[PDB]
């Protein structure tokens, strides 16, 4: 089950900052268009909102308003948002993400990086 | 070769 992010955190932790930064630049390439900004991947994807918005921007979806919570007020809502974002990733043709939606909400860095990198790999050429 | 591949994407 072991991947490159396991190897990164175990053996090359000083390479984490360039990994963060490249992914931050990628997400803000799209989120800036909505006047939104990510400063830190540790916490700012946990409520599931930006992941949903990002998928809308990347695939050009008509995202149904009643399919996610724009201002989630609980663990469970934040849980429905990430799951819906995962749903939209798979709708575009991506494999089901490795992390459970709860791992994102609980601010697991590896899980956050994995989800964002797989979007980077697919959508790095999208203007 | 996964870490090599990962860093070629994100160190470019």
């Amino acid at each position: 089950e072991r991947d490159a992010f396991d190897t990164l955190f175990d053996h090359a932790p000083d390479k984490l900052n360039v990994v963060k930064k490249t992914l931050i630049t990628f997400v803000n390439k799209h989120l800036n268009k909505l006047n939104l900004e990510v400063t830190e991947l540790e916490t700012q994807f946990a409520d599931g909102v930006y992941l949903v918005l990002l998928m809308g921007l990347l695939e050009g979806y008509f995202v149904p308003l009643h399919s996610f919570f724009l201002t989630p007020d609980s663990f469970e809502q934040k849980v429905l948002n990430v799951s819906f974002a995962f749903e939209l990733m798979q709708d575009g043709g991506l494999e089901k993400p490795k992390p459970r939606p709860e791992d994102i909400v609980n601010c697991d860095l590896k899980s956050t990086l994995r989800v964002l990198y797989n979007l980077f790999t697919k959508y790095r050429n999208v203007e | 070769d996964d870490l090599d591949a990962l860093l070629a994407d994100l160190e470019s």
